[PDB]
DNA sequence: AGATTCTACCAAAAGTGTATTTGGAAACTGCTCCATCAAAAGGCATGTTCAGCTGAATTCAGCTGAACATGCCTTTTGATGGAGCAGTTTCCAAATACACTTTTGGTAGAATCT
DNA sequence: AGATTCTACCAAAAGTGTATTTGGAAACTGCTCCATCAAAAGGCATGTTCAGCTGAATTCAGCTGAACATGCCTTTTGATGGAGCAGTTTCCAAATACACTTTTGGTAGAATCT
């Protein structure tokens, strides 16, 4: 039964910010266990945000608060901008 | 058909995040905008970390990233050591520091 | 007969270790003790061998870093030699034993 | 000759994982207050590990189960899934 | 009776009015006094000598008649020096530069002569192109010693406030001129008069000034947009401008050609930025950052510097990277 | 058809068009080499900004012509 | 004139404080804080009286327990007196500067 | 709506007998005279995060009121859960 | 009719647990002894904290239960303190407790 | 709108153990907090455990088993004891 | 030994198209409660004096731990039957979905208790 | 002053009653990968010697606690304007809900590469 991660995902990442460097399989399994992790605590976030503001609905803006709340100054200032400049381009398309 | 993922410039699956986010019982409904920015930021990160990490592999004058290097690079980082406070990183080892008051009186 | 002064090989061994990342308890001693803990909560279980080796990993960054804290707190009294106290010291803050 | 499982925790792996924790000099006393902690250590996280093994109805622990045991204590651990 | 202190090169005298004009209760108008004439002493010895003729040394900023007689044998000093310089003694001549510990003192009279209730200019709301930071005269003084500004450059500060940065650069050093422009209305009007005070006072000490204009403008206008790719020295402050505030503006320094600096109150991408075009936001590729040296003039709530970055363009870094992949 | 793309390095990278080329080829055939992406090259020449989806014909590009590569970041 | 030794009333005070569970930091002054310090993260914010009797009540319960951190640090060194150095290693174990 | 005036040095309103009676509660008999000021540092940053949460919390609720819920939860996401305020 | 608590011999309201479980989005479906096991517990634990609660409020000479007492509960009770380990109760002080060391004389 | 407490819940369990003590409005509150906490806690667990095992249900065995993992010792028997009974009863009453 | 390249297979996804459903924004507004000014006064904060006794320094000797040489037993490594972890198929107890009908926890307002 | 005591109103709950849907227990079973044994392999246990660390004993400068005089500013009691939180209705932009076509990531096996 298929067995999803992010790995092929993380590495084209590699590629881009080095691409002349590998990346062994118990790295890659801390990058898929970290991507998930992050992906829980932010979702868990955003989720207990629109909860406690009684909306049914998860948007891009209870994400951004949630990136807020977890990460770490300069980290959430670059996700923000990563995460609006991704919304942007994506809602500016045929 | 384009694929979310390249209509919003990024690597990260948003497809899968959708499905994820879906299932996850996070809220009754997901809009269409989460996703995208939700992969754009575990890209962003996953990208930093890599960054880092691969650096080190460099320094250690290792072009393969292995445990050891994703610690250094995250525990040397203040944003990134404290973003994972409360993780353990297999096979990582720690970071050189010895208590001065432990060196010899040379 | 050559002799490196205590402390000399100490430090040494500090160095290397902190340079590593291998697993520093030998694995079947970790593994018995483990099974023997295990039986006491159920009776007849296996273990994956990826379930030993991930307690493993944790257990020992676990008593590192709080050999870490348990060396502040020798320091902190003045000495330069952990003892049980210390550790105790570690444990209460961190609200192990608070 | 016998010997204790715990005991199978030995003065010289002991020494080590203080030696990586920076440890310069030990105390007799600290192998044995080492070995009572690790002990403490490993029941709380196999007996959730177990919890979640038999809510699964399985008779083999898995690193899922660990992993999932290490993360509600707080101990979350990269590299064996999830 | 009023207080006059006569111009030591004879050009626009300085007028003090009567009864004498508080502005706070660190800052009245006998303080400066007692500031200009300790300078010109420093600046001619002659003067100097008199000065301690006639005073005995007992005088007091709350009170007029302590004051009085400090300016008249002042005012008697500056007729003995034209009269001195009419025969065959050489005057000062006015192609000079003031120092820092003089330059401090005009600035801080040309401010406390206009802004006469400082509490208006800390009407803010953050996130909003009208943030008025905390500048200090030590923060300009570090961008004077670290990068020199010449005449093959311009000037212009985008926000900025008062216009201290500006002036202060003027008169230490040239360019082929000098701007300052902020959009809120409060600044603009000080900074209008501000530009007076300080050209009166210039020439009364007899210094050479550089050539500047504090406008009321917006900074953000896309007017400037053509401006900023002429102009090779950019100050813009940015304490607290806010992200969208400071996106509009990266779009906008694109259009500067190589040679450019930015000094920002922050990074718009890393000191150690890896190259390889990849930001959809920062322009920081283009160019490389490095940190100006910490303050103490400036301190903000948290108790710690606050800390200007030096950007200098080189589009020579992202260019070589493009260059590597096509080698061997 | 001759023509060099100069990048502010001082760098100048011939290639071999033919005018009938688009702008659009072009730009592939510099990414080729160096490894330039074609949103975020701007190629400039004699005042006119040189659009995709145009001949070379159009803008005078002939034998041994010099265009002006300038770099812009966007992204979005 | 009489005299308690030293300790003698500050060993009462404790007993007395323990006993209770009023606020002991000044109500406004504790107010006037959070207000400064949130406006400098945001201007023009209102708040309940009970948010900021919400934070009074958490930053004293945080307080009190880390001083009971830091006197179990001063007695590991040997002293009865609390210095920052107790305060500063408590915090490291706890990870609140780690 | 006229004026507003400014709020600076409130810090010290933590007083030296406040932070001794906190101290008291906390089981401590002498202190050094460095640690009022050391308290306070430690206080301001413990203000400072809890704080930064619960605005955040009023500002994607768009309110302008930071509420006893805001800093509830808040105090919840750093692990000080507290009860009392309908948290 | 007969409300699900009554059926299942609880105080505790089984409907409203079933709700809340409902509208807090734990699982696309809930069944039904969920919330009867849910409100049973949750009856259990603060049957249990009252019982101690009220006990200390005894001790104390008073009728009513304030916080300090539902604190005094909670901290002096081993299993209760470690449960709540990470949370504060409001006016609740903190359990008298002087170390040693500290008092006066010697022996 | 009505806001909803578990105040009459709690006050009739006080009834039952000391019939003749009453409790203070803030000592309320406080119970109110706890019971919420606790819920959420035990509903938390729950989630995580039916997603772990790919169920969409959540059922008294998953509530038991949050209630394994999240209460020390003693008080997780004593509450395993009492919702299987008020299960079991409950089933057998209809 | 473990990461990389390549061919082949395909249920699982994910994307596109169509129609219905609906959360929650703007719009208007009732109404709580937040900010603020007032006045009074005493609970406490401040600042000082004085000296008890604590922290910090210095000295020193007992003895515990570090370093190390000597020798074997527990651990590590590589090979092999099955305990069950899973993939598949079958089937109903039990969980949505939906329309009423009935019961009940809030709660607004006034009154007396404890 | 705060709490438990009643009256009346009731929308939101919660419960009772058919129809329709389906999650996952249950049984059978193939394919992993776990437990266990044999032997090639790499520390650990143990006693000796003494360096240097811990902690006891001693001393004293001066910090910090205790007590006190003075009076500031927090606390308390009240009132009031109105910012803004929160209730109510309207109604579309965007999400759910299939149904269908296409692409794609994961898996398995073979073999070369680093
Ligand atoms: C920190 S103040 C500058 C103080 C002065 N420049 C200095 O360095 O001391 C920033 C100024 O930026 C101005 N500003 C913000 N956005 C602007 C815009 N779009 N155009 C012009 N000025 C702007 C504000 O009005 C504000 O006075």
């Amino acid at each position: 039964t298929r067995k999803e991660s992010y790995a092929i995902y993380v590495y084209k990442v590699l590629k881009q910010v080095h691409p002349d460097t590998g990346i062994s399989s118990k790295a890659m399994s801390i990058m898929n266990s970290f991507v998930n992790d992050v992906f829980e605590r932010i979702a868990g976030e955003a989720s207990r945000l629109a909860h406690y503001n009684k909306r049914s609905t998860i948007t891009s803006r209870e994400i951004q608060t949630a990136v807020r709340l977890l990460l770490p100054g300069e980290l959430a200032k670059h996700a923000v901008s990563e995460g609006t400049k991704a919304v942007t381009k994506y809602t500016s398309a045929k | 058909a384009k694929t979310r993922s390249s209509r919003a410039g990024l690597q990260f699956p948003v497809g899968r995040v959708h499905r994820l986010l879906r299932k996850g019982n996070y809220a009754e409904r997901v809009g269409a905008g989460a996703p995208v920015y939700l992969a754009a930021v575990l890209e962003y990160l996953t990208a930093e970390i890599l960054e880092l990490a691969g650096n080190a592999a460099r320094d250690n004058k290792k072009t393969r990233i292995i445990p050891r290097h994703l610690q250094l690079a995250v525990r040397n980082d203040e944003e990134l050591n404290k973003l994972l406070g409360r993780v353990t990183i297999a096979q990582g080892g720690v970071l050189p520091n010895i208590q001065s008051v432990l060196l010899p009186k040379k | 007969p050559h002799r490196y002064r205590p402390g000399t090989v100490a430090l040494r061994e500090i160095r290397r270790y902190q340079k590593s990342t291998e697993l520093l308890i030998r694995k079947l001693p970790f593994q018995r003790l483990v099974r023997e803990i295990a039986q006491d909560f159920k009776t007849d279980l296996r273990f994956q061998s990826s379930a030993v080796m991930a307690l493993q990993e944790a257990s020992e960054a676990y008593l590192v870093g709080l050999f870490e804290d348990t060396n502040l707190c020798a320091i902190h009294a003045k000495r330069v030699t952990i003892m049980p106290k210390d550790i105790q010291l570690a444990r209460r803050i961190r609200g192990e034993r608070a | 000759v016998l010997r204790d499982n715990i005991q199978g925790i030995t003065k010289p792996a002991i020494r080590r994982l203080a030696r990586r924790g920076g440890v310069k000099r030990i105390s007799g006393l600290i192998y044995e207050e080492t070995r009572g902690v690790l002990k403490v250590f490993l029941e709380n996280v196999i007996r959730d590990a177990v919890t979640y093994t038999e809510h699964a109805k399985r008779k083999t622990v898995t690193a899922m189960d660990v992993v999932y045991a290490l993360k509600r204590q707080g101990r979350t651990l990269y590299g064996f899934g999830g | 009776l009023e207080l006059r202190l006569k111009s030591p090169v004879g050009a626009e005298p300085a007028v003090y009015p009567w009864p004498l004009p508080v502005y706070d209760k660190h800052h009245d108008a006998a303080h400066e006094i007692i500031e200009t004439i300790r300078w010109v002493c420093e600046e001619i010895p002659d003067l100097k000598l008199a000065m301690e003729n006639y005073v005995l040394i007992d005088y007091d900023t709350k009170s007029f008649e302590s004051m009085q007689r400090l300016c008249d044998k002042y005012n008697r000093a500056i007729d003995s020096i034209h009269q001195l310089w009419k025969g065959t003694t050489q005057p000062m001549k006015l192609n000079t530069r003031p120092s820092t510990g003089l330059l401090r003192h005009i600035l801080q009279q040309v401010y406390n002569h206009s802004v006469t209730d400082p509490e208006k200019l800390n009407n803010y709301e953050p996130f909003s192109p009208e943030v008025y930071g905390e500048t200090s005269f030590d923060l300009v003084a570090q961008m004077i010693d670290e990068i020199k500004m010449t005449d093959d450059d311009l000037f212009v500060d985008l926000g900025s406030g008062v216009g201290q940065v500006v002036l202060q650069v003027a008169a230490a050093t040239n360019c082929k001129h000098h701007y300052g422009v902020e959009k809120a209305d409060i600044p603009a009007k000080y900074a209008e008069t501000m530009d007076r005070e300080f050209r009166k006072w210039m020439k009364w000490y007899g210094k050479k000034h550089a050539e500047y204009t504090l406008e009321r403008g917006d900074f953000l206008s896309e007017e400037w947009r053509e401006r900023i790719a002429n102009t090779s020295v950019i100050f813009v402050n940015n304490f607290a401008f806010g992200p969208e505030v400071d996106h509009q503006l990266k779009e906008r320094f694109a259009n500067m050609k190589e040679g450019g600096r930015i000094v920002s109150s922050k990074p718009f991408a890393p000191l150690n930025f890896r190259i390889n075009s990849r930001n959809l936001s920062d322009i920081g590729t283009i160019m490389r950052v490095v940190e100006l040296s910490p303050l103490k003039g400036s301190v903000s709530w948290t108790g710690k510097p606050v800390s200007y970055y030096l950007h200098t363009i080189d589009r020579t870094i992202l260019e070589n990277y493009f260059s590597s992949l096509k080698n061997p | 058809m001759q023509i060099f793309v100069k990048t502010l390095t001082g760098k100048t990278i011939t290639l071999e068009v033919e005018p009938s080329d688009t702008i659009e080829n072009v730009k592939a055939k510099i990414q080729d080499k160096e490894g330039i992406p074609p949103d975020q090259q701007r190629l400039i020449f004699a005042g006119k900004q040189l659009e995709d989806g145009r001949t070379l014909s159009d803008y005078n590009i002939q034998k041994e012509s010099t265009l002006h590569l300038v770099l812009r970041l966007r992204g979005g």
